[PDB]
């Protein structure tokens, strides 16, 4: 941990009030880690592919692929597990 | 299938249950008909899903009783599938296996 | 010596070919540009618009010279004579629009 | 011995084009690439057409009749069929880019938005005879200086409201002594226009631009013209509006965004009726139902087609397709669903019936390079290219163990014992056959013996011997269950790819890169048999060589085999535009398939690759039912069948033998003979008609007396018609009967009999089981509540 | 008409 | 345009505008900026850790890395000579396949080339170490009859 | 292509399709010209002939298959003078129910059976993904630690 | 609480379950099951006697099954 | 007009525009470069700081780049002349 040792933008209300409202840059960074792979990945597969590579790709949001919609998830569990 | 489902759900469940036992009556004569049998099989399942404790809360009353049951002596009869599905099993195992 | 490109994006970009360079970057608020012309009078650029007002842009300066509609439809085409002193368009409307830079 | 057609496309559901609904509201069109496949929503079926474009599918449309269905290509090359008997009725060329094409709502006429050129045509008529030149144009409209969005039809066949991106919208007259009526331009819009509308007594037009803006054009004095009275815009943040449709009688508009989102919303209201988010990818196309009450949404990046009732907030489809080509396939051992790979590396279970992705796995991060079934069917096991092989239990659908190498081996094959308790994988990187127990999750050996990469593994279903093939010119014969093991080496001309075992166990087929398959006999390590098949595979000649096809030596080689559960038939496969299917008592082609004919795809015919899509077949499988055959392909799961069965191949016909006489010898009760004559004709609808007509007293008569001979093919019969016929207790009688009277012929022919048995405990087993689970246990459900004291 | 042309109120307020 | 004079040339400047291996110095950029960033996340993330091994097993797993290497090594190990010498036609050179680059290119655009299982006529394709041990001519190759005639060991039956 | 029919062409001028399951003629023609040849496209749409006058070859579209076709013998004296249905068109549509007694489903899919059961658990998988002016804050976060010695110390709003 | 708590223990066991089912039979039978609801604690033991209960639910009926086996000797006889 | 005429094999056997309202968008568009463009009277008052301020109970004029009357758009119609810049 570190101690900022500069002006904080934010009043003493500010911080109280963001007290009352692991890390996501750190998940930042991991999210802009993926991308930059997924880029390499292709770049050099394409280069050492024989064959075709394709490049890989509020409001509520519909899941579409399902991992089925009938079964419940107590019927997952074995006797042992519950 | 969605509107088997509301429609059972919404089916009264105040004194004197006529309704419910109008139902329990039409799967009845349902089933004598021996046709559509796993359709009518599955709205009975349904009418406990939804219908169950205030089936069980009154089952001394009389209708309620009476059209339960004359569905039993219906469904007792339909009862032959089970001995019968059973018996393909232990030879169609057994006669590709040993 | 500039490249002055109009897109359906209206981000108007002016390139100058000796530097090799992007001399300015900038967005018309007025949509895609329909039509585009040069005045060589003054070396200012006439953009088209579906509302049919009439850009007049320059390198130099943050924002548009002069905003002129003549043609209630889109301007299609715009043209300026050779000495400047003129300026004709056609509006999307079958409009035919004779003007005085 | 068998005739297989195109019969659906798995894996795959949607690529680009416009959706249809059909007219009746209970099937929904899709263009799938070089083809178009049809859903059948309320039925729960799916079928993909067997005719095929010269290239991908632009635009469709069916007619409100459902009699006519125009596609056309990206090349205007339009393909009209009849929908009802799925026959091509007529080949044109339009000779332009057809960005829509829509059928009027009379259906006399069909109208093509073809750049800025808006035209309209004269429908054939089906019930004609086949006409060589039937397509009159009508008219051609071209106001537009841009290229035309969309066009909508007026509900009276009198009017087209035409959208395109000069930032107009503008209505025609179909007839042309009504053009003084509908000659107007729309105008005010700022970015392209996407969709316009008629409402239901068609007094109003709806204007739609991409920027999100929404105008309602009403004629009003202001001497009457038409005017913006109203004005709409959609606060989208940055997404813009890809794809709209309107329904005038219930006044819904459903808008999909280039986000990934759509919105529904209640005319002229603007009520947001819903909003959800169908991902981060653009919504590329929409349409609606005849009622009204069904949403079909398509985006094309991810393959993904979906149908929502937002009545019910309930989703009627949702099926997403393999965004890479898919690498291997599995059966489930009674054949009800298939498992499908990919090189993303999720692994897809599908329903044959049904045709429909039932469960989608994640688990794995590289690519999935094989997988397969345990003989009991409950567990799957599947191999990838991330160092990992995973056992999955398919009752819970989980990832119960998974089996990793010592120093991340790569594998590229899989094979599982009989007895599901060894799971053995190779590798090209190491020579070496990893070794594991499925209970304990452990490395109990390495079988080390290849000098090259393993190519191919597999386990004999009944001796449980394995054998192995690689790149090394050998075969290795491993006994690796029992006290002391053997190995038994049987070297081979040429690079061995593939690997195909008997059902028996007594013989093994070996496809190699000289193009031959080879087969061994297991037992004695020697020769039985050898196919050339250089000669019968087809190549075509990428656009980039610079030798010729005849002359290339790319791919002659088949890189999958497998054998028909018969046992006379393998089918082969590899990276060409071939699939063969060959005789292996005899050594012939029975018959060869086209895989594909779209140009596109390479093969049908310094610092940057040169790289473009190939045709070819990953891997091939035979369907345990013994009537179909699924091939892994680069556009998706192609299962060719033997369903249709128009063709006559009597069994030991004479001239006595005729459907009339069938019929009279059941006229005169003669059930047996009638039985037995309709199985030689061999006809289904003879073969059916005997069936039900023999009353339940006299099946165990008939039954103890059927002839040998036509017993294998009596129990074929009733467990494929019984899958999906009604009458349980009927079929199932004969199945009591047959097993009760010729059970013990059956035992001492496994064999003979081993497909048409698993048919018949497909049928009991995944239907009638299910049947009498829910009658047990409402019985059980009854006998509770009735003896259970009722609350106080 | 256009040329594309084919061819109580109930009180809100309620006591408690 | 000419050749500016001295007067010319000092009054305007930079007026001239208007084998690559732009790829592949993209390709070690974007090497560089994750080695980098790896480093900017902590140390003992378990999700740097493993990110990184991906990364050096598969620069190995083509061979662009002779040897296993470690991140810091990373950051000057990779260049453009280490793709190129991956490219299969200077592979065809080292093992004295070919005599000279352009001799392997017209090699294998004319299709005499095969790696495994699977014939390339591709220049620019390069070989990963798991499989250069298996790059050949193709079996029908006229040149692969020249090879065994002169040794005087071409054997008809196998049809080279 | 099938294997089900026979068309022959005679010197008698005619054209004459044979049902082989029934074994008899279903279809007769007259032709101006004899045709010399016959023969079915692979496909079996089409039907090429070619006949003793002309130096072109006859195309005919097969009907059959885009419609069925009865399979009733023709009649003999009729076609001089010119010179039970689910059997005539090779078809069976299975009954609704064998017998009473006997056990029957419903006509449709089996699907809908596992549909209904289950509805419930379908809808809510199906369901899609998800200050004041005068703050109240009191306690250790505002250094108040006395308070929380001497023991003094939201879904209902949720609600 | 405590009988049930046993019924649990017992139910888990193959070799014991067929004495706890006759056990819980017994009080589904001669008590009120809505007082058995309100009881605290009731519905966690009874939550985890479902699971083994249906897996003996799931054998038994296998051990049902196959015993057919017996009918197809008989049936060979007689012919 | 508007409908293409081509005799082809295939064929060839046998307007009015709509729109907003662009003058007034202009016209609105006129007043806003003259109001941004000419002088403010800025009103500087500090309420309470010499009168009591709350329930119970001096302008500044600001140079701009033109006077609205000094304009040469002015007298000029359909015409907008940015001087600001």
């Amino acid at each position: 941990f570190e101690l900022s040792d500069v002006k904080s933008s934010k009043s003493l209300a500010e911080i109280y009030e963001d007290d009352y409202t692991l890390s996501e840059e750190l998940q930042k960074a991991h999210s802009e880690i993926s991308e930059l792979y997924a880029n390499l990945v292709y770049k050099l597969d394409v280069l050492s592919s024989v064959h075709f590579v394709p490049k890989p790709a509020e409001t509520p949001t519909i899941s579409m692929e399902d991992a089925p919609l009938y079964m419940s998830n107590a019927s997952s569990l074995a006797p042992q597990e519950i | 299938p969605a509107a088997v489902d509301l429609e059972i759900r919404s089916l009264n469940s105040f004194e004197p249950f006529d309704e419910i036992v109008w139902f329990i009556d039409a799967l009845t004569q349902g089933l004598k008909s021996n046709k559509n049998f796993e359709l009518y099989e599955t709205f009975m399942s349904l009418l406990f899903k939804a219908h169950g404790d205030v089936i069980h809360a009154n089952n001394k009353n009389q209708d309620i009783a009476s059209a339960l049951q004359n569905w039993e002596d219906v469904h007792k009869k339909e009862d032959r599938l089970d001995d019968l599905v059973k018996f393909c099993m232990g030879v169609a195992a057994f006669v590709t296996t040993a | 010596y500039l490249l002055v490109t109009a897109g359906e994006t209206g981000w108007l970009k002016y390139h100058d070919v000796s530097t090799g360079q992007l001399v300015s970057e900038l967005r018309t608020k007025a949509g895609p540009t329909m039509a585009m012309a040069q005045n060589p009078w003054n070396a200012v650029m006439h953009l088209g618009h579906s509302n049919g007002t009439v850009s007049l842009w320059s390198p130099s300066m943050p924002e548009p010279l002069v905003k002129l509609l003549s043609a209630r439809g889109p301007v299609n085409s715009i043209a300026i004579d050779r000495s400047g002193y003129y300026m004709a368009t056609t509006g999307a409307d079958r409009s035919m629009k004779i003007w005085d830079i | 011995k068998s005739d297989f057609k195109f019969s659906n496309l798995l894996g795959t559901v949607y690529r680009q084009g416009n959706i249809t609904f059909s007219d009746d509201g209970k099937q929904l069109l899709s263009p799938v690439g070089n083809r178009v496949s049809v859903f059948d929503l309320i039925n729960n079926k799916s079928f993909t057409f067997e005719y095929e474009h010269r290239k991908n599918i632009a635009a469709i449309d069916l007619n409100k009749q459902g009699t006519l269905l125009i596609s056309i290509d990206e090349d205007g090359r339009a393909i009209l069929v009849n929908f009802k008997a799925r026959n091509v009725l007529h080949h044109f060329n339009f000779k332009e880019k057809c960005s829509a094409v829509k059928f009027s709502p009379d259906g006399r006429l069909f109208a093509l938005a073809s750049g800025r050129f808006l035209q309209i045509w004269k429908t054939p008529d089906v019930n004609k005879d086949r006409q060589f030149a039937p397509f009159v144009r009508h008219r051609v409209h071209a106001g537009h200086f841009q290229d035309i969005t969309s066009l909508t039809w007026s509900q009276d066949s009198r009017f087209i409201l035409t959208t395109s991106k000069d930032l107009s919208a503008k209505i025609w007259s179909v007839d042309s002594e009504e053009k003084n009526l509908a000659a107007t331009t729309f105008n005010g819009h700022r970015d392209y226009v996407m969709g316009a509308f008629f409402s239901h007594d068609q007094e109003k037009i709806y204007t739609v631009s991409k920027d999100g803006a929404v105008f309602v054009w009403e004629f009003t004095k202001r001497k009457y013209s038409w005017r913006i009275t109203k004005k709409h815009f959609f606060y989208a943040n940055q997404a813009k509006v890809k794809c709209v449709t309107f329904h005038p009688a219930t006044r819904l508009l459903a808008v999909g965004f280039t986000s990934g989102e759509f919105r529904l919303y209640d005319l002229p209201d603007f009520t947001l009726i819903q909003q959800l988010s169908m991902g981060q990818n653009p919504v590329n196309t929409v349409s609606v139902n005849q009622t009204g009450e069904w949403l079909a949404f398509g985006s094309s990046k991810l393959g993904q087609l979906l149908v929502y009732e937002w009545q019910s907030e309930s989703y009627i489809l949702k099926q997403q397709g393999h965004f890479d080509s898919t690498n291997s396939l599995a059966y489930s051992p009674d054949g009800s669903r298939v498992v499908t790979a990919s090189e993303d590396g999720k692994i897809k279970v599908w329903d044959i019936t049904s045709g429909f992705c039932l469960a989608t796995f994640e688990e794995h991060t590289s690519s999935v390079t094989a997988v397969q079934f345990a003989k009991r069917g409950q567990v799957m096991f599947s191999s990838s290219l991330d160092g990992t092989v995973r056992a999955w239990d398919l009752i819970r659908y989980r990832n119960f163990r998974t089996f990793t190498g010592t120093e991340r081996i790569q594998f590229n094959c899989l094979a599982v014992d009989p007895s599901g308790e060894v799971v053995c994988a190779g590798s090209l990187d190491n020579f070496d056959i990893h070794v594991w127990s499925v209970q304990t999750g452990q490395l109990l050996d390495a079988l080390s013996g290849h000098e090259g990469p393993v190519s191919c593994l597999s386990f004999s279903q009944e001796n449980s011997v394995l054998a192995s093939a690689s790149w090394d010119k050998t075969i290795r014969i491993w006994s690796i269950f029992g006290r002391s093991q053997q190995v038994e080496p049987i070297e081979v001309y040429s690079d061995v790819l593939a690997l195909s075992m008997r059902p028996d166990g007594k013989e093994v087929a070996v496809s190699t890169l000289k193009g031959q398959i080879s087969i061994f006999n297991i037992e004695d390590a020697k020769q039985v048999g050898n196919i050339d098949c250089r000669k019968d595979i087809i190549s075509g000649r990428f656009n980039q060589d610079r030798f010729t096809a005849k002359n290339s030596e790319r791919s002659k080689f088949f890189t999958t085999i497998h054998y028909s559960f018969d046992g006379m038939a393998i089918v082969a496969g590899g990276n060409n535009n071939s699939i063969c299917l060959y005789d292996v008592p005899n050594e012939v082609l029975l018959k060869r398939f086209i895989v594909s004919r779209n140009m596109a795809l390479n093969g049908t015919l310094l610092s940057t690759r040169k790289m473009r899509p190939e045709v070819r077949v990953t891997s091939v499988q035979f369907s345990p039912t013994a009537n179909a055959f699924a091939a892994a392909s680069t556009e998706g799961l192609l299962i060719y069948s033997t369903n249709d069965t128009i063709l006559f191949d009597p069994f030991d016909l004479d001239v006595d033998v005729t459907p009339h006489s069938t019929v009279e010898a059941l006229r005169e009760k003669q059930f047996l003979n009638a039985l037995v004559m309709a199985f030689r004709l061999n006809e289904e609808y003879l073969i059916n008609k005997v069936y039900e007509a023999i009353p339940i007293k006299e099946i165990p008569l008939v039954a103890s007396n059927i002839p040998a001979i036509y017993l294998p093919r009596i129990l074929k019969f009733i467990g494929d018609f019984a899958i999906e016929s009604q009458h349980i207790e009927f079929n199932l009688i004969w199945i009591k009967a047959l097993l009760s009277a010729s059970g013990g012929y059956i035992n001492e022919h496994k064999y003979l009999f081993s497909t048409a048995m698993r048919s018949i405990q497909r049928f009991i087993v995944r239907v009638a089981k299910e049947v009498v689970n829910t009658t047990t246990d409402n019985k059980y459900t009854y006998r509770f509540l009735v003896s259970t004291d009722g609350s106080m | 008409v256009a040329p594309t042309a084919l061819k109580d109120d109930d009180d809100d307020v309620l006591l408690d | 345009v000419r050749k500016l004079k001295h007067h010319e040339q000092k009054l305007l400047k930079k007026v001239d505008f208007l084998e690559d291996y732009h790829k592949y110095n993209r390709i070690c950029g974007d090497i560089r900026r994750l080695a980098n960033k790896l480093s900017l996340l902590p140390p003992t993330d378990p999700f740097r850790r493993k990110h990184e091994q991906l990364l050096l097993d598969k620069l190995y797993a083509m061979g662009v890395l002779t040897t296993k290497s470690k991140i810091s090594d990373l950051e000057n190990k990779v260049t453009v000579s280490a793709i190129c010498r991956r490219r299969l036609p200077v592979i065809m050179h080292r093992l004295k396949m070919a005599e000279t680059i352009q001799d392997a290119v017209k090699f294998i655009e004319q299709g005499h080339v095969r790696v495994g299982p699977n014939l390339i006529n591709d220049p620019a394709y390069l070989v990963t170490r798991n499989m250069e041990d298996y790059v050949t001519w193709v079996d029908n190759s006229k040149i692969k009859k020249t090879l065994l005639r002169y040794r005087n060991q071409i054997d008809d039956f196998d049809f080279s | 292509p099938e294997g089900r029919w026979i068309v022959s062409a005679s010197l008698d001028s005619t054209i004459r399709t044979w049902d082989l399951p029934t074994g008899g003629c279903i279809d007769g023609i007259i032709v101006d010209n004899v045709a010399t040849n016959v023969k079915f496209s692979p496909n079996g749409d089409l039907l090429a002939t070619t006949h003793v006058t002309g130096n072109g070859i006859c195309i005919w579209t097969n009907r059959a298959q885009f419609k069925t076709v009865s399979t009733r013998t023709i009649d003999e004296s009729e076609f001089a003078r010119m010179a039970l249905n689910d059997i005539d068109f090779n078809t069976y549509t299975s009954l609704e129910q064998i017998d009473k007694e006997l056990l029957t489903l419903s006509i449709g899919p089996r699907s809908k059976m596992n549909t209904l059961l289950h509805l419930d658990v379908i809808r809510k998988r199906s369901k899609p993904k998800e200050l004041p002016f005068f703050l109240q804050l009191s306690g250790e976060k505002v250094g108040d630690e006395a308070s929380v010695r001497e023991g003094i110390a939201h879904r209902r709003d949720q609600e | 609480i405590l009988l049930m708590k046993r019924c649990r223990d017992w139910n888990t066991n193959a070799k014991t379950h067929t004495i706890a089912q006759r056990t819980i039979r017994c009080i589904l039978m001669h008590h009120n099951i809505a007082k058995l609801s309100e009881i605290p604690g009731m519905v966690k033991i009874v939550d985890a006697i479902i699971p083994y209960t249906q897996r003996h639910f799931t054998r038994v009926d296998n051990l049902v099954e196959q015993s057919y086996i017996l009918d197809y000797a008989l049936v060979e006889m007689d012919k | 007009s508007t409908r293409l005429k081509i005799v082809d094999p295939y064929g060839g056997s046998d307007e009015a525009f709509a729109g907003d309202d662009v003058v007034a968008e202009f016209q609105e568009e006129k007043k806003r470069v003259i109001d941004d463009e000419d002088d403010k009277e800025v009103d500087t008052t500090l309420p309470g700081w010499g009168e009591w301020a709350g329930a119970g109970s001096f302008i500044k004029k600001v140079k701009g780049v033109v006077n609205k009357d000094k304009r040469r758009d002015k007298n000029l119609q359909n015409v907008i002349i940015n001087e600001k810049v």
